[PDB]
């Protein structure tokens, strides 16, 4: 979990 | 107590009032100048529905008002398939 | 309980009965409805009178050929002080005649 | 045990006496025959049903059984699922009609059209959209042979609905032609002195430009549909209007608005339509991307759900509609659940919506590339989260391929400079990150950005994650830290703009300059974003009190002028 | 050779392309050309034509009477299942509704409907259809038990003898003790009128009843029955289901020597009257892979078993309980014929297509589903612990446990506590938690399901020593209780060896664990001796690995019928 | 392998 979600 | 659910046909199917208000037309054929019938019995003219289909509408009065409410398993109405179109049609009319 | 359909010549009385019971309640019936005396009215179960004394079991009329569903008829006829009358119910129609569809044609 | 009807004993008698009698069942009233053929369809008996159904003039009379249409859509779904053509049969019929009747006089022209405008209403929401534009093409062909007053009020009307069938088939090349003929026939009404409304029209024009990522021109669209809404129009119409002026009011960064938009049509479809209705489930559609969009990630999928529940109760399995819910609840639960990980609920919504689509729809559709992007989506942050190599490299390249085949989509229908096109981008350089390539990470983050900059804003929602997800691939994998604290800077501005310091999506900006700092230096800065974060967890805390949005529309909230006036006065 | 095409076959043609218009005149057809037309709406793909047609009683009548095509229509009545349409339910509930119509007719109408029904609730058991078939036979049973007649006391007691074979296939075996107590009643009427009806029929539904029930002391008993009242007048599909079930019974109750003969005897009737791809022959040959099953022919059983699987599966189709059946039976099969070597590819393919069957036809909470996830979750166990992952082990043992939860919770709805399959569950329950590493609970199921089977079956039976080799092989190689494993492996090979001669399987799982419980002790001596035993348990099984092929090994009228009996029946003193 | 097959 190094990132936010998907658009 | 007892109304006279004339055919078209002219046969005359005298029912008990309690199992005519099974439908809820032949209810309110019989509420407001209907009611007015001074004669005891109430004639229910059909000039639409035959006898032959009036008479099993008649014993479906006698078959849901005697069936309602019953703890037992219920046997299904005995319809014959040659008169089922017509019986459905007199089913929808009357609301029953 | 039985149930039937006394037919004289048109009219059909949808009414029910006890299996014990007898001829004489099912005249009175009648009397409630029609407003004849029992004396004037004789009862066929396919061409056979029913005599007053015995009861709605004996003669025939059981829970089981007599249901609410399909109910057994039962003749009238009315005396008019003349040798009463014979029995004259009238079959109720002709159901439109629907073929066998695999009737070869 | 209760007696059954005599009714339903006659309709269990003719349907099994069913051949004998089936050219008679013809002759019932409309609403016997509608029992009779239900009956066919909850005995088994779909081979004969849709031998009745694919006929127009049988069918023809079961649609104006209207009480009882939440029962058609669920028996028609069936025999599309049975494998019977029953809409192709049904469109290709009536065009057959059309056809014939195409020299004939305006009294029996007029009679079907209205048979047509009903049937092509069903099948668009029964969501046959290549279907319905057979039934509405022919229906414009006869308000187009003739030209008068009710042909043009008919082709006026024809147009509106041809719109909405060429937008969720997301055909929007003949939709906006479909639109200038519109317009064209609206124009012609003017000139003879005559003002049809405009309302249902510019919002399926606002559809179609919501759809190409024209957010600006259509929020202008839905203003001008909003300016002509009145007491006199259809609810349904006020209802769409509303749900397409607020998802614009969401793209257009104006939350508050859409607020009280969505709000206002839900308790609308709420309150003709009912809570099983279609419709109904269309509006908690939209109100769920409503909340998904503002923050309010945790209501969303119970609002989804909702509407998903609705859309599979009054249809089948094997259609759009539910299909549409699918990869929307898929989409949601996944955002809900990305810190939690447990994307079991979300994978088996995200295949059942391809395995909807794929079905109905062809392969190169549009519908599959907002459909492979959830499942991928999906995909990647499973594999991510098990411990197999063999299984990661498997499903990050399914997720490639998924990802490929959305931007191909995307690519051919919207072109290479489009919103959706730089989103399928940008989950292309997110995936690349998890696939340990570097450069092509940056080089789809780079593109991803200068796409959705220029057509969104410096500032907007969509470009702020895309920052986001560049800062993550320079700080924890290129070590490109003096480009990745400046984003970390803007994603974390922009964030706190539009959503303010209790967006879920700023723990991972914290946490990755928190990282940054850790092992570049500035420990003082460390422990103040240990702080910050801290304070964000606490106010999380509260932000995350969960509610019930079907109690937050709660009951008559406003009027319907009302509603329209306030979002109109502010611009 | 390019043949020109027979002028029936072209007109069949012809009239198919014109069936529209001809939907009503092809009703107007013999028997025999009215099949061929709805054949070849099958065969041209149009099953939503064929379908409504076949929905309705009266065509669907005309369409049985052809006996020759029955598996033809077999075929395409499944296709039709799988197509959507409920034929099966339609013409079931047709028939009882046309049928409640002609109580009160005359003798002739009501005969008819009874052949008619006859003929339709025996399509349906020999499709599947076993819960669409009791409603037609409790029709023709209510039309025969009306009148007091000489004739009717046979009709219902046919009727009878066939609700209760349509009962046990459908898992209702609480109705299946009161439909024989019935059908009692009414051969109790008929010997009271100097008639003796043959109980050949009904004993053997029964024991199928009571093998199902898991009652094989008294199974046997009524197998006993059912075969003295086996005589010369008998059908020869009556005779084979005597000899099947009866075979059964007594493979369960250790009488190996005669079930084979029984077996035997009933394959080759089934091959001999029906043929080679007929359905009935099919269930021969799944009770022949039974028989082989229990007796270690294991190699035997997985080639008899798919060709009971090939016949099923070309007679019916698709989503079939038959099919269904056949996969379950496979699965297990190749799952103990591959125990060993640990390939379980071909058994989890079938394990999972069974219950991919079972799961679309029948309800969720049917016994027949605590049968075929029994089988997957014994499958995928041994691929669990066969892969190396950790992950994947764990999510498979969660899956079977799931599994084995689920049959578990269906043999305590149906059969209780104190049941076989209960211990059979409970059983694998132990295995899993041992595998699980929740030893506790293993021993716990393991003891549970020892005193089940010892209490019910007998101290000398098959299962419970499997039972007590799961237990001490949980206590030798898991819990390292060293003192009572060895008498749990004494008693498993004392059993083993006394019932399957010096080649049974499980002899080597025991030897070898035997050797390891010794080797963790000492005591060398046992250890050799006991590696010289093994070592002979080797050279023992690949000289008997040697056995021909076992359809062929019944061979071609080796014996008769009556003489098949006599031999099973004078020996039972 | 540790057990035998299961019933
Ligand atoms: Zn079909």
């Amino acid at each position: 979990l190094t990132r936010n979600k998907g658009p | 107590m007892y109304v006279k659910l004339i055919s078209s046909d002219g046969h005359e199917f005298i029912v008990k009032r309690e199992h005519a208000l099974t439908s809820g037309t032949i209810k309110a054929m019989l509420s407001g100048p209907g009611q007015f019938a001074e004669n005891e019995t109430n004639e229910v003219n059909f000039r639409e529905i035959p006898s032959h289909v009036l008479s099993k509408v008649c014993m479906y009065f006698t078959y849901k008002v005697r069936y309602t409410n019953s703890s037992t398993e219920i046997p299904e109405f005995p319809i014959a398939p040659e008169i089922a179109l017509e019986l459905l049609m007199a089913a929808n009319f009357l609301d029953c | 309980d039985v149930f039937l359909m006394i037919r004289r010549h048109k009219t059909t009385i949808f009414t029910d009965a006890k299996e014990s019971s007898t001829v004489f309640e099912l005249k009175r019936i009648v009397e409630g409805i029609l407003k004849r005396p029992p004396d004037e009215q004789r009862l066929y179960k396919d061409d056979q009178l029913l005599d007053d004394g015995k009861t709605l079991g004996e003669c025939g009329f059981t829970s089981q050929t007599a249901r609410p569903q399909a109910p057994a008829t039962v003749g009238l006829a009315f005396r008019a002080d003349d040798t009463f009358e014979a029995l004259c119910i009238e079959p109720f129609s002709s159901p439109p005649e629907l073929p066998d569809v695999m009737k070869p044609q | 045990w209760i007696p059954e009807t005599l009714y339903n004993t006659a309709i269990s008698a003719v349907v099994d006496n069913y051949i004998r009698s089936r050219r008679d069942i013809r002759s019932l009233p409309e609403n016997i025959q509608f029992d009779v053929y239900y009956k066919l369809y909850q005995q088994g008996r779909l081979c004969q049903l849709g031998s009745e159904f694919c006929e127009l003039e049988v069918f023809a009379k079961v649609l104006r059984a209207l009480d009882k249409r939440h029962l058609l859509h669920h028996c028609f779904q069936a025999l599309m699922d049975h494998g019977v053509k029953v809409a192709s049969v049904l469109a290709y019929s009536f065009s057959r009609r059309c056809s014939y009747i195409a020299e004939s006089d305006a009294a029996v022209k007029e009679k079907a059209i209205q048979v047509g405008f009903v049937l092509g209403g069903f099948l668009s929401d029964a969501g046959w959209y290549s279907d319905a534009e057979k039934v509405f093409l022919s229906c414009l062909q006869l308000c187009t042979l003739h030209d008068e007053m009710l042909h043009w009020f008919r082709a006026v009307e024809c147009c509106v609905r041809l719109l909405h069938v060429r937008n969720g088939n997301c055909k929007y090349h003949l939709g906006e032609e479909t639109f200038k003929l519109a317009q064209t026939y609206m124009d012609k009404l003017s000139k003879h002195g005559q003002q049809a409304n405009k309302a249902a029209l510019y919002g399926e024009l606002c559809a179609l430009l919501f759809a190409k990522s024209h957010y600006d021109e259509a929020y202008k669209w839905c203003i001008e549909a909003m300016k002509e809404i009145t007491a006199g129009l259809p609810v349904k119409v006020v209802v769409d209007v509303l749900r397409q002026a607020s998802k614009a009011c969401v793209v257009k960064r104006e939350f508050k608005k859409a607020e009280q938009l969505i709000k206002h049509a839900v308790y609308l479809a709420r309150d003709h339509f009912g809570s099983k209705h279609p419709k109904y489930s269309d509006t908690l559609l939209d109100y769920g991307f409503y909340l998904l969009n503002v923050d309010n990630i945790c209501q969303s999928v119970a609002i989804y759900q909702a509407a998903l529940d609705i859309r599979q109760s009054v249809f089948g399995g094997k259609n759009i509609h539910v299909a549409t819910a699918h990869e929307d609840l898929a989409y949601s639960s996944y955002v809900h659940q990305y810190s939690s990980g447990k994307f079991d609920n979300a994978l088996f919504h995200a295949e059942r919506a391809i395995g909807i689509i794929t079905h109905i729809l062809p392969e190169d559709h549009l519908l599959l590339a907002s459909s492979k992007r959830v499942k991928a989506l999906i995909l990647e942050e499973i594999a991510i989260d098990c411990h197999n190599k063999e299984t990661e490299q498997r499903l990050l390249q399914e997720a490639h391929d998924l990802h490929l085949s959305s931007l191909q989509l995307a690519k051919k229908a919207f072109g290479e400079f489009n919103v959706q096109t730089a989103k399928h981008y940008g989950n292309l350089g997110r995936l690349y990150q998890s696939m340990r390539k570097f450069k092509e990470a940056e080089e789809m983050h780079i593109k991803a950005i200068q796409i959705k900059e220029q057509l969104l804003g410096q500032e907007d929602y969509e470009v702020a994650l895309s920052v986001g997800h560049l800062a993550s691939l320079y700080n924890y994998d290129m070590n490109q830290y003096e480009n990745a604290e400046k984003l970390y800077l803007r994603s974390i501005a922009i964030g706190k703009k539009l959503f303010g310091e209790g967006y879920s999506g700023l723990e991972y900006d914290y946490r990755g300059l928190i990282k940054l700092y850790n092992s570049i230096g500035n420990y003082e800065k460390v422990f103040e974003y240990h702080n910050v974060l801290s304070n964000w967890n606490r106010l999380r805390d509260r932000q995350y009190s969960v509610t019930d949005a079907l109690e937050d529309v709660s009951t008559s909230p406003q009027s319907t002028e009302e509603v329209v006036q306030s979002f109109l006065i502010s611009q």
